[PDB]
């Protein structure tokens, strides 16, 4: 990834962006839970960012998943 | 009084299967430690404990195998 333009309106403000995509890379990289969508040698954080603008994560998705997981 | 010259802690080791099969006495720890390599976290753990309940089970056979030790 170069811009992260895509983002902005996937999760309007571009720092709850910033705070969401390091939650999902969190998540992605010593919290298992292996990306929804390949990787090109790309690091964690810029998956996180890839799957934001794929529309697939966001902070509701995240918090739907942790609350699933936090009930079992 | 003195309980370390009689009884300090001591370990046990045990071995056991899906029945609940000894094999510590059958092989040492330390042979069978070089096969061993940790393998992908949390993801394995929750692949591997999607059966987990199956351990309470294990407990009432350990036990039952290695109170008698």
């Amino acid at each position: 990834r170069v811009t992260v333009q895509d983002a902005v309106e996937k999760i309007g403000n571009r720092f709850d962006l910033v705070l969401v995509a390091a939650r999902r890379a969190r998540q992605m990289q010593v919290g298992g839970k292996d990306p929804l969508v390949p990787e090109e040698n790309d690091k964690t954080t810029v998956i996180a960012l890839r799957e934001i603008e794929e529309g697939l994560i966001n902070n509701q998705i995240l918090d739907v998943r942790e609350r699933q997981e936090q009930q079992e | 009084l003195q309980l370390n010259r009689f009884l300090p802690p001591t370990p046990v080791r045990m071995l056991l299967d899906k029945n609940g099969n000894n094999l510590a006495a059958q092989v040492e720890f330390e042979t069978f430690n070089r096969q061993l390599n940790a393998v992908n976290r949390h993801t394995g753990s929750k692949l591997v404990n999607a059966v987990q309940q199956d351990v309470h089970a294990i407990l009432q056979l350990g036990e039952a195998q290695i109170e008698k030790s």
